[PDB]
RNA sequence: AAGUGGCGUUCAGCCACACGAGAUCGAGCAAUAACAGGUCUGUGAUGCCCUUAGAUGUCCGGGGCUGCACGCGCGCUACACUGAACGGAUCAGCGUGUCCUGCGCCGACAGGUGCGGGUAACCCGCUGAACCCCGUUCGUGAUAGGGAUCGGGGAUUGCAAUUAUUUCCCAUGAACGAGGAAUUCCCAGUAAGUGCGGGUCAUAAGCUCGCGUUGAUUAAGUCCCUGCCCUUUGUACACACCG
């Protein structure tokens, strides 16, 4: 059986039709690590099959200081999906894809020199990790509170919709103005 | 000293070199910074102890090290305030009183080409150790 | 029980609630590593805050703190040491330092030396070119 | 109105100022009919399911 | 901000942390209004009776939990 | 025993008079030792274009690379060739 | 009876003596659990964990490494300790069996068994690195 | 762009795949022609002018180029817990060396001292680099963040450091809680982080030229902006709109 190590990677369904091809969790992308360097930045939809963990791992080194640190970023990771099983008895996998599906803003506005248009499925999954992210390390840049438990908290609340995930409250913002510019 | 994880290795085999309460322990292990590139004295007592455990397991693993050496070991980098940080190498005196502290347990002596190697009853002791911390994982 | 909050060590409030080596740092002309070697001659635990600290063992403190050669501490440790007029090393403290630091920058004017006179000139006296830094 | 899921079947081209919108006519897939044209944001390509909120206007 | 424990304070740690989904020595520090350094060594002491378990152990990330 | 040093800036001449020791030395019945083919030294020297300070930070880049090979038995010019014992 | 493959990170080389005997795999002289990044344990146990120790249990490995960064010598281990056991399965065992090992590790990760030519760029002048410019 | 599929005047080529160490790798070189671009302070390259012995020659002292209400331009360090420290462990490459440096002693450090090796794949050197990794305390805190500004001392370089050459130790602990209008660089081992080496160098890196290390987000697109190029068009311009 192929996992993480204690989470498995089987029994992670996927909602959303769309983001069902662009998440790679289940079968074929199952690794024991979110580290693998597989070259994903070489041709236009590489990045695709990169396993969302990885994905997750490397847009958490988002800031002059974290450029370079990646087996720092896979620690959280492995001590965010600890707090998510603690916290939620479901798997850590299940619980990042489904953020990701909460995450993924549906439609966008373009600036007219505005206008609503859609949103690629490789832009959700992109704007959703990029969301997520942008959330948890807000969180923890002045708190006692430590990464592995903002990124724990941003995932918990993206994949139940709360309305308190930083990413959750991006995604409705860029609806709603989409929705009054269509 | 394989076989076993290298960081609890040096912190039984300084308890076992603590608890043989024969170590040398110069009189200012109190007031000196383990480097120039050190802002505070090392926050454990026994860092004498700690340093030793530790220097003759690089002993074991790559002889004929000498005082030079084991000053490059230990070196880290030196924060120089609103200058980039550089390396910088470790004590001297820290590392050449804690040499002849390993000698004269008889568990180092002067290698013939270079510097200091491991005796015979040194890799002995190092050996019962590492198969001490292997038992107790 | 019978915790300080607020130290009255050598008329200077010394925060009870942080730890016994850095606590003591508050106190001008100690830093971080001349308050561990003071706490580190008297033993005493460094693992518990300044106001866990019983008065007795406050008192030995401010001994060593204001004895530091009596009690096995070397010379090139001190802060105030080879001084220019008695040459008694010593370590001087929060009311000792402003009294030395004004006492050799009046001595330095008296004489008019050139690092006392960029002093009283309110200029950079180490060199520095004061150019385009320095602006307040 | 419910949100409509259709899939990418032919990418006509780049639009807008900057080039950062793709014209794509976007047919749904509950029924072969209606291979509207929508203006997508990102990288799409050929067999990509769009989730289109509102599907009356073409635009 | 509490560096020290209190009657009131510390029976409040006894009682209701073991009962927490995440025991950390960042959340029982918010909610206890107690500094770091008092979070993380009380919860080692739990830790050695066994009112809470180990998750998993690391330089700036301790997870208990409870029995 | 004699080790033959070869060193040159051109490995064509410095193989030409190589190839023509082995050979020379190999017909008369003498065990040599293949060319042990030093790694090469490149005299780097990055100097600036502009005989001024006008130009657009632009630098030039130098190369002298020196092969060194030598040959231990039991000429060309740009070759240096020294004989030891 | 053995032979010796070597895995290249960016400048790791690792070489891989895999010489007949029990289920023995050391990186210089230590064993392969005990290297020092514990983060990336399990990619120095992916020939292990997917080929099962039991193709491994007749076989002893021995590496030495040199060269490159902590990360560059992990992902040349798992290089190396790939490779050796298809080149061991080719030479002394069947074919057949070289492609049962080939195909699981290929299908997985192709940088088990094929080495990436990527490398640091030159720096140019007028630039910090490679391609930025002051 | 060899094979396969697709798109194409089924052309030139493009896209996607199989195979494979690779399916646009990084310099160098670089046309016609132009600048009133830089350089007389690189030249025993040089015209002319000027100074020529109370000298603008030349040497030796001392000072200056470092001078500081300020307005800017490249940079470094930061504003931390994705962290500082303390300790453990564990990995480079480029390159230099008549000066580079190894060992045994002295010292807290910076140093000192004797014995040595290397004109070098030989010795420094298995270049035990840093970031990183693993423990350990610190716990919105201008704080164990930040180490600017100053005091008192120890050394080293040199003929000599005061306007602190550098370096070490103790103490002093400032602004700075991601930064206005604006604006820069960048598409893969790239950005960024991290340290090393070379050049300068008696003393010597916050610069620069290289090197490895860790290693991404986004993008495979467009004339919207800003830059040039070309065609068409107009000219009383042709020293060519600085007309």
């Amino acid at each position: 059986i192929k996992l993480f190590g204690k989470w498995s990677t089987d029994d992670v369904q996927i909602n959303d039709i769309s983001l069902q091809d662009y998440i790679a969790v289940k079968e074929k992308y199952a690794k024991f690590l979110p580290h693998s360097g597989g070259r994903y930045a070489a041709k236009r939809f590489r990045k695709a099959q990169c396993p969302i963990v990885e994905r997750l791992t490397n847009s958490l080194m988002m800031h002059g200081r974290n450029n370079g640190k990646k087996l720092m970023t896979v620690r959280i990771v492995k001590h965010a999906f600890e707090i998510i099983h603690l916290l939620t008895g479901e798997n850590p996998l299940q619980v990042l894809v489904n953020a990701i599906i909460n995450s993924g803003p549906r439609e966008d506005s373009t600036r007219i020199g505005r206008q609503a248009v859609d949103v690629s499925p490789l832009r959700r999954v992109n704007q959703a990790i990029w969301l997520l992210c942008t959330g948890a390390r807000e969180a923890a840049f002045r708190n006692i509170k430590t990464i592995a438990e903002c990124v724990a908290d941003e995932l918990i609340n993206a994949a139940k919709g709360s309305s308190n995930s930083y990413a959750i409250k991006k995604k409705d913002e860029l609806e709603r103005v989409a929705k009054s510019n269509r | 000293v394989k076989d076993v994880n290298q960081q609890e290795f040096v912190r039984a085999l300084a308890a076992f070199l603590k608890k043989s309460g024969k170590l040398k322990v110069p009189e200012w292990v109190d007031t000196v910074k383990l480097a120039k590139h050190k802002e505070l004295a090392p926050y454990d007592e026994n860092w004498f102890y700690t340093r030793a455990a530790s220097t003759v397991r690089h002993l074991y693993l790559r002889g004929g090290a000498g005082v030079g050496s084991m000053t490059k070991i230990y070196g880290g980098r030196q924060s120089n305030g609103v200058m980039p940080s550089h390396f910088s190498r470790g004590s001297k005196s820290v590392a050449r009183k804690v040499l002849q502290a390993l000698e004269s347990l008889k568990m180092v002596d002067k290698d013939p080409s270079g510097g200091r190697k491991l005796t015979p009853q040194g890799q002995r002791d190092l050996d019962r150790i590492a198969g001490q911390v292997a038992a107790a994982s | 029980e019978k915790f300080q909050h607020i130290l009255r060590v050598l008329n200077t409030n010394i925060d009870g609630r942080r730890k016994i080596a850095f606590a003591i740092t508050a106190i001008k002309g100690v830093g971080r590593r001349y308050a561990h070697v003071v706490l580190r001659k008297a033993d005493i635990d460094l693992s518990k805050r300044a106001g866990e600290l019983t008065e007795d063992e406050v008192e030995r403190v401010v001994t060593i703190m204001q004895n530091p050669r009596q009690y096995k501490i070397p010379d090139w440790f001190l802060n105030r040491q080879k001084d220019i007029k008695d040459g008694k090393y010593s370590q001087v403290l929060a009311n000792g330092l402003d009294n030395k630091l004004r006492e050799d920058l009046e001595r330095l004017k008296k004489i008019k030396a050139h690092r006392g006179l960029r002093h009283f000139w309110g200029l950079r006296v180490r060199g520095q070119h004061t150019k385009t830094t320095g602006r307040r | 109105q419910p949100i409509k899921l259709a899939r990418v079947t032919k990418v006509l081209g780049r639009t807008g100022s900057q080039g950062q919108c793709t014209q794509v006519r976007v047919e749904f897939m509950d029924d072969s009919n209606r291979s509207i044209i929508r203006n997508v944001k990102g990288p799409v390509r050929e067999g990509d399911v769009l989730t289109l909120l509102e599907s009356e206007r073409e635009a | 901000n509490l560096v020290l424990f209190d009657k009131a304070t510390y029976d409040k740690l006894c009682k209701e942390v073991p009962n927490y989904k995440l025991i950390t020595p960042a959340v029982v520090s918010e909610r206890l209004k107690i500094r770091g350094s008092l979070a993380r060594a009380a919860l080692q002491e739990l830790l050695n009776k066994g009112l809470i378990k180990l998750v998993s152990k690391h330089r700036a990330q301790v997870i208990y939990t409870r029995n | 025993r004699i080790r033959i040093t070869l060193t040159s800036r051109n490995v064509k001449s410095l193989e030409k008079v190589c190839a023509d020791l082995i050979r020379g030395a190999k017909e008369k019945n003498l065990k040599v030792k293949g060319p042990v083919r030093m790694p090469t030294k490149t005299l780097r020297i990055t100097t600036r274009k502009t005989p001024c300070g006008e130009g657009s930070k632009t630098w030039d880049r130098f190369q002298m690379r020196i092969h060194k090979r030598l040959i231990d038995l039991h000429i060309e010019p740009g070759v240096e060739v020294e004989v030891t014992i | 009876q053995s032979v010796q493959v070597f895995g290249r990170k960016k400048t790791a080389t690792a070489v891989a003596h895999c010489k007949r005997g029990n289920g023995l795999i050391k990186v210089n002289g230590r064993p392969l659990e005990m290297i020092e990044p514990a983060t990336l344990q399990y990619k120095l146990l992916e020939p292990v964990l997917l080929l099962g120790k039991e193709r491994f249990a007749g076989v002893d490995i021995r590496v030495r490494v040199k060269g490159g960064g902590h990360v560059a010598q992990v992902y040349a281990i798992r290089q190396a300790i790939s490779k050796s056991l298809v080149a061991y399965y080719q030479k002394y065992v069947d074919e057949a069996s070289k492609k049962e090992i080939k195909d699981i590790l290929i299908q997985y990760d192709r940088t088990l068994l094929v080495a990436d030519p990527r490398r640091c760029e030159s720096k140019k002048f007028g630039g910090p690195g490679a391609r930025a410019r002051y």
